[PDB]
RNA sequence: GCAGCCGACUUAGAACUGGUGCGGACCAGGGGAAUCCGACUGUUUAAUUAAAACAAAGCAUCGCGAAGGC
RNA sequence: ACGGCGGGAGUAACUAUGACUCUCUUAAGGUAGCCAAAUGCCUCGUCAUCUAAUUAGUGACGCGCAUGAAUGGAUGAACG
RNA sequence: GCCCUAUCAACUUUCGAUGGUAGUCGCCGUGCCUACCAUGGUGACCACGGGUGACGGGGAAUCAGGGUUCGAUUCCGGAGAGGGAGCCUGAGAAACGGCUACCACAUCCAAGGAAGGCAGCAGGCGCGCAAAUUACCCACUCCCGACCCGGGGAGGUAGUGACGA
RNA sequence: CAAGUCUGGUGCCAGCAGCCGCGGUAAUUCCAGCUCCAAUAGCGUAUAUUAAAGUUGCUGCAGUUAAAAAGCUCGUAGUUGGAUCUUGGGAGCGGGCGGCCGUCCGUCCCCUGCCUCUCGGCGCCCCGGGGCCCGAAGCGUUUACUUUGAAAAAAUUAGAGUGUUCAAAGCAGGCCGCCUGGAUACCGCAGCUAGGAAUAAUGGAAUAGGACCGCGGUUCUAUUUUGUUGGUUUUCGGAACUGAGGCCAUGAUUAAGAGGGACGGCCGGGGGCAUUCGUAUUGCGCCGCUAGAGGUGAAAUUCUUGGACCGGCGCAAGACGGACCAGAGCGAAAGCAUUUGCCAAGAAUGUUUUCAUUAAUCAAGAACGAAAGUCGGAGGUUCGAAGACGAUCAGAUACCGUCGUAGUUCCGACCAUAAACGAUGCCGACUGGCGAUGCGGCGGCGUUAUUCCCAUGACCCGCCGGGCAGCUUCCGGGAAACCAAAGUCUUUGGGUUCCGGGGGGAGUAUGGUUGCAAAGCUGAAACUUAAAGGAAUUGACGGA
RNA sequence: AGAAGACGGUCGAACUUGACUAUCUAGAGGAAGUAAAAGUCGUAACAAGGUUUCCGUAGGUGAACCUGCGGAAGGAUCAUUA
RNA sequence: UGCUUAAGAUUUGAAACU
C-alpha cells in the first residue's frame, strides 16, 4: 500500500477493484467472453461427428506425423482437431460416426510437440477405446 | 511537513542506535512524548532525560543506555479491543517475554500488561523494545 | 517550503526569550499610543510603523510595552482600512501586471505569474470569508479590481 | 405610488352549444432509399434539339522595359 | 507543347494461377488509382442480393477487342 | 446493511416529478387519486441508465492470523403455476388438482358441437457429457370433519443406487 | 518421484511423455515377456475450483538499467493537517532499602453539579426556627472511542455424558417397582440501556446586545380567602417590555529551524519591446596580369580569352554573434551570449516589523511546451528532403562530387508529440568526514590603488544560509554494476498523488472525441508460444 | 322479488404503424495476423559489423532500408595543458 | 594520403557415496 489513512476505504477498494482486471486467470475465467467462445461452453466433454482423418507433422527435434481427426460438434456446430492417442487406432474409425471428446489436459493449450491441438478422443461409437485397443471388447458389427 | 512529531522522534531515536550514540536532541515537546518517555523510564530502557524550555515547542535531551534495540511508532492510530491485542502482540513483537505495546485509553497511557489489570483498551500509539 | 517557488529558504527574525522591557525607555504606554495616533492619522501601514518605532524611537516590540498589538490597537478606534495591506499590495501587483500584458501580448512570463497571483487571491479571500472581516459578496472581479485602488 | 378624463388594436385562458362540421368557396409544396454527368447563379441553336455543351471563379504555363510586344 | 507507353515462358520443395524471373529486340515499356461504367467485341461475362419469375439496377471479381492521370485521374455536402 | 461496469455524467417534471389545502375511494395513516396554488427533489460520499450462467438469509469446502470461493436443494420468510389482464363465494384467495376472455400450444366428433393445463407421486417424449419402480400400506409422526370409529402418492416401508462415508 | 543399465523385436519409422526430454542397426523411457514398485476393493484420465501465491500484497509486493513515475507547474472535490488549558490529598494491609518518623514500593478505598433558601424533606446529628449528614423521585448542552447489562429461531460446528459387540451416528439407559439424563460456551455491522474523559473534532466576550446582583416603570394570567355572592384593588407571585447602576484580578495563549506580506542594498546568457556595431558569405561594378581553376582515394559532369580563378578599391543584401566560455550562473520545463535604453516580475541572504493556521498533496477542468509538419502574408544569403547528373559496384534506386526546388529567417493563426533522461514522482526531516567553486552577510595580519583617510575596490585567512557539483569510507542496503541516497525494511506503518502483473498478437480493432489536414487522447479480445529479458565470469572471435 | 337488453364512464389484455440490450447468416477478399526439420532474391543488425547505433517527425524506394532538421549515450572520449 | 572485401543447409553431451 501507499496511502495509510483511517478512512481511505473507497480509494483502496476502488483501486484493487480496477487492478484485479489485469490478471490473466481472473479475466479468462471470470466475466469476459471466454466462456462465450469456448467450443464446449464451460463443460468437460462433448460428442461429435467425424468428417475426416488427417495427420499433423511434429515440431522440432522430432520428426513424425501424429494423427488427428477433424470433428464437427453437435451442440454448437463448430470444428475441432482431436487426437487419436494410441498406436494404430486410426484403423478402427470409419467415416460419419460419433466420438466423445475430452480435453487434453493443459487447459486449452498446445502440448508437447503437436502444434495447436487441444482435444482428444475417449470413446468411439459408445465403445470404450481402451477395450477396443486391448481386446476385452469388439466393435459392434 | 510534520504530521507526527512522535513519529519523527522515534525514528530520530532509532537512527542513533545503529550508529552507537550516547545522547540526542529532539525538537518538539509533546505531552504525549513526555508521557511516553516516562513510560520507558520505569522499565529502565534509557537514562533520565531533561526538557529545555523556551516559550515555544520546547526541546528535549535524552541520555541513552545500551539496552534499546528498536523504538517504533504506528501510523495510523487504531482501536484495539481485548480480543485484538493478542493478535497484535502475536505478530508485532519478538516473543512473549518482553517488548511493550503502548496505548492510550480513557484512563491514561499504559502498556498492555497493565491494560489487562485494569480491564481496559483504547487507541494505540506505538511499541518499544 | 514556498508556495509557488521551489525555494527552501531560511531567513527571518528571532525574538529572544526575554519578553521584558528595557530601562532607558521612559516612554509611557499611552504616549506611544499618541505617537501611533499621529503616525497612522498621517497615514502609514502597520508594519512601517513598527519599523519607524525601532529606528527613531528605540522600541523592540510594542506588545511588550503596551497590552495589545498594533492593528488591534488601531481597531479599537477606527483608523484601519477595510481590506488588509497584504491584499492591497497583491492587487496593486496584479494590476501592474495586467497592464503590462495589455500593452505586451507576447509576454508569456507575465502571463504565467498572473495566474499564480490570482491563486493567492482566491485563496486568501476565503480565509477572510470565514474569519469574517468581509461580506460574503466580495469578489475579485478581474477587469474591475482597478476601481478598488 | 393616487383620482378624472379620452383611445386604439392585438395575444392568452375558460364556459355553453351544433347530425364529427368547422383553412367548409377562392388561394394553396406528394414523399423516401441509391447510381452516372456537371460544383452552384447565370447564357444559347428567334420558327423541331435548353442539356451531360460554352462561359465562369480557382489552378498553370509563354512572349515583352517603349525605335518595343501583340 | 502535340503525342506514346508492346514481346520473347517458366523459373520451388505434389494441384499449381504462378515465386523470382526469364529475358532484350527498333526512344522509354501502364506506377498511384478506377470498371462489363455514357468507354468490354465474345456477352444476356461469372458470384451473391433485390422478384412468384428479372437481357435492365445495386455490390464484387479483371485476363481491360480498344480504362488512366491538367488530351486530366480518382473524390463529395448543396443545387438541377 | 449488498455483486460488475463511467466505451452510462447529469437526471426527474403539465404523462404526478418534490410539497401546501379540501375532498373521493379503501380496513386505517399518505399524491393512492381528482380540483386549486407554489417550483422544486436526488448527484463524483458514483445519481441516472445497462448487464448478471443473480432467487435472498440460516450455512458448506480450505484455512496459522487475515481472508478467498460456494450457498438451485429437505428449516424460517417472499415470489409463480404456458403467457398476460379481469372477478365471484368466503373470516381470510386476484386462488388456478375453482370460474370469465385474448394470444401460443393442443384433444373427441354423426361436422350440429363439446371439453382442457404434471414447475403434485410414478412413468414415457425431448434436449443432453449429465440423474431410479407406471410397486405396497394407513400400522408409525401428524393433519383435516358433524367426529373415539371414515380419509391422506402429505407421509412410511421396500425395489434401482460404486454421489459419497 | 518409490522402483531393471534383464532378454527378444522396429531403426527419427510406428509411438510414449503434465514438464525437461527418448527414437537415424547393441533404445534402462517405444510394442511384448520376465522381474519390480506405490495405493487395495478400489484406482486413473478430463473440467470447475481453494491452499501453496508476499505471482493481487489492508497484515505483506514493485517502479534507474529486467514489465514500470504523466514533459512541466497551477487547481475544485477528496485524503491528512504544528505547539498550548489541573497539579492532587487522606484511610488501610503485604513487605525491605535504612538510624519510632521513615526515605516507602505494591494494591483497594475515600475526598463531579444541584433544577432539589419549587421536587418533599426517609432517616440522621444540630439549637416552633430553619437546619445538618443523605436512600429517589424527574434534564443535567454533544459525537467519535472503550468497558459492562438486556436482547438475540432451531439444526450445524466446537464440546461433556453414554459402552449401537467398536466406529460414523443416535439421546438414551443403569441397578434390585427404584434412580436419572436430555448440559454449556459462542452469536460481529447498527439501535436501546449504564459508567469511563487520554487521544481526535467542534463551541464563548473584542462593532462588548457580556454574566451575574439588586432599585423604577409599562401589558399580562391561574387560584384560596374579604360569609353565601357581583364590578373593582391588591398582597403574593409566574410572563414579557424597559431606566439609571454596583461588581469579577472584568475579557484577546505563545509568535513554529510551518507559511503569507512589507522594507533594504545587491546580483544573473531570466522574459518582452526598441537602438547600435562587427568581420565573414554570396552577388555586382570599375582596374591590375595571364591559362588554368574547382574537386575527390583516383576522376569526370561544371566554369573559362564576351577574361574565370587569385590581388586591391568600393557597394548592396539576409543570416549568424567564434576566440573570451569553465563539470560556472538563471529559469516551473522547453530554454536563454553584439552595445545601449525603457516596462513590470522573481529567487537567496539581513530583519528584536507585520497578520496568527491562512498550509501539504491533488480526481474533473486549465496556461506554457525545442525540432519537423499545415493554411496565409512579406523576405529570399547560405545550407538543403524530393529530383536530374558524374563515378564507384556484379547490381546502388546508397555513403562520395557538381546543381538544386519544398523548407531553413520574420510577423499572424494553429497542431501538443521526443532517449522532453538524472532513462531515479512531490513535501518532511534524520544519520561521517575531507577539500573546492558561486551570490548575500560576519570578522581579520597584511599588501594594493584614492592620498588627505575613516570609508568604498582587488588579493589573503576564517564563520554561516542554500545552489549546481566532486574525491574518499565496511554507516546501510542491493541480484550486481553502484548510491550521503537507490539508506534509516521480516527489528516490515511519516503524509500523499499516477502507474505495471509472462512474452507476443497490440498501442491494433471498434466505439467516442479535439483537430483545416497530417495525427493525438481513452483502448479490449479472439488465437498463439516455454521461454523472451537485466547484471557480472571464462573462453573463442574483431577490416579495434 | 326480478330473465334477457341497452346509454356512457372505469379496469384493460390484444391488434396494424416509430426508437434501445444481447445473439446470428453470405460474408467480399480487399486486407491482415500468427504457426508449420531443409525453397528464391538480397545483406540492414551484434566486433569501429565495415557509412557509429537508437528515439521523435516528414519525403522516397522491388525488400530489408535510405536521406534531411533540433536530441540522447543504452558509445569507441569520465581527461588534452600558457 | 582513407578505394572493394557478398555469402556458408537440420539434427545430435550426460556423473555417486562409501
Ligand atoms: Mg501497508
Ligand atoms: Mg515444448
Ligand atoms: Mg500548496
Ligand atoms: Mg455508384
Ligand atoms: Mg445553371
Ligand atoms: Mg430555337
Ligand atoms: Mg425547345
Ligand atoms: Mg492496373
Ligand atoms: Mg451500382
Ligand atoms: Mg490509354
Ligand atoms: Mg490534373
Ligand atoms: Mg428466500
Ligand atoms: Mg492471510
Ligand atoms: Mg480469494
Ligand atoms: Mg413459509
Ligand atoms: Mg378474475
Ligand atoms: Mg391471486
Ligand atoms: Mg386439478
Ligand atoms: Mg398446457
Ligand atoms: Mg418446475
Ligand atoms: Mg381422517
Ligand atoms: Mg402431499
Ligand atoms: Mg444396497
Ligand atoms: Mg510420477
Ligand atoms: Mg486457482
Ligand atoms: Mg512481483
Ligand atoms: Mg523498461
Ligand atoms: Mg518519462
Ligand atoms: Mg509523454
Ligand atoms: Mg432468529
Ligand atoms: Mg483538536
Ligand atoms: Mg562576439
Ligand atoms: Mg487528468
Ligand atoms: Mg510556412
Ligand atoms: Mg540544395
Ligand atoms: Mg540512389
Ligand atoms: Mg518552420
Ligand atoms: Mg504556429
Ligand atoms: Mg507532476
Ligand atoms: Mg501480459
Ligand atoms: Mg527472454
Ligand atoms: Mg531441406
Ligand atoms: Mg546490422
Ligand atoms: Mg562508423
Ligand atoms: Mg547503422
Ligand atoms: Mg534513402
Ligand atoms: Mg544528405
Ligand atoms: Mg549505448
Amino acid at each position: 500500500g501507499k496511502c495509510r489513512g483511517l478512512r481511505t476505504a473507497r480509494k483502496l477498494r476502488s483501486h484493487r477493484r480496477d487492478q484485479k482486471w489485469h490478471d490473466k486467470q481472473y479475466k479468462k475465467a471470470h466475466l469476459g467472453t471466454a466462456l462465450k467462445a469456448n467450443p464446449f461452453g464451460g463443460a468437460s466433454h462433448a460428442k461429435g461427428i467425424v468428417l475426416e482423418k488427417v495427420g499433423v507433422e511434429a515440431k522440432q527435434p522430432n520428426s513424425a506425423i501424429r494423427k488427428c481427426v477433424r470433428v464437427q460438434l453437435i451442440k454448437n456446430g463448430k470444428k475441432i482437431t482431436a487426437f487419436v492417442p494410441n498406436d494404430g487406432c486410426l484403423n478402427f474409425i470409419e467415416e460419419n460416426d460419433e466420438v466423445l471428446v475430452a480435453g487434453f489436459g493443459r487447459k486449452g493449450h498446445a502440448v508437447g510437440d503437436i502444434p495447436g491441438v487441444r482435444f482428444k478422443v475417449v470413446k468411439v461409437a459408445n465403445v470404450s477405446l481402451l477395450a477396443l485397443y486391448k481386446g476385452k471388447k469388439e466393435r459392434p458389427r | 511537513v510534520r504530521m507526527n512529531v512522535l513519529a519523527d522522534a522515534l525514528k530520530s531515536i532509532n537512527n542513533a542506535e545503529k550508529r552507537g550514540k550516547r545522547q540526542v536532541l529532539i525538537r518538539p515537546c509533546s505531552k504525549v512524548i513526555v508521557r511516553f518517555l516516562t513510560v520507558m523510564m520505569k522499565h529502565g530502557y534509557i537514562g533520565e532525560f531533561e526538557i529545555i524550555d523556551d516559550h515555544r515547542a520546547g526541546k528535549i535531551v535524552v541520555n541513552l543506555t545500551g539496552r534499546l534495540n528498536k523504538c517504533g511508532v504506528i501510523s495510523p492510530r487504531f482501536d484495539v479491543q481485548l480480543k485484538d491485542l493478542e493478535k497484535w502482540q502475536n505478530n508485532l513483537l519478538p516473543s512473549r517475554q518482553f517488548g511493550f505495546i503502548v496505548l492510550t485509553t480513557s484512563a491514561g497511557i499504559m502498556d498492555h500488561e497493565e491494560a489487562r489489570r485494569k480491564h481496559t483498551g483504547g487507541k494505540i500509539l506505538g511499541f518499544f523494545f | 517550503g514556498r508556495m509557488h517557488a521551489p525555494g527552501k529558504g531560511l531567513s527571518q527574525s528571532a525574538l529572544p526569550y526575554r519578553r521584558s522591557v528595557p530601562t532607558w525607555l521612559k516612554l509611557t504606554s499611552d504616549d506611544v499610543k499618541e505617537q501611533i495616533y499621529k503616525l497612522a492619522k498621517k497615514g502609514l501601514t502597520p508594519s512601517q510603523i513598527g519599523v519607524i518605532l525601532r529606528d527613531s524611537h528605540g522600541v523592540a516590540q510594542v506588545r511588550f510595552v503596551t497590552g495589545n498589538k498594533i492593528l488591534r490597537i488601531l481597531k479599537s478606534k477606527g483608523l484601519a482600512p477595510d481590506l488588509p495591506e497584504d491584499l492591497y499590495h497583491l492587487i496593486k501587483k496584479a494590476v501592474a501586471v495586467r497592464k503590462h500584458l495589455e500593452r505586451n501580448r507576447k509576454d508569456k512570463d507575465a502571463k504565467f505569474r498572473l495566474i499564480l497571483i490570482e491563486s493567492r487571491i482566491h485563496r486568501l479571500a476565503r480565509y477572510y470569508k470565514t474569519k469574517r472581516v468581509l461580506p460574503p459578496n466580495w469578489k475579485y472581479e478581474s477587469s474591475t479590481a482597478s476601481a478598488l485602488v
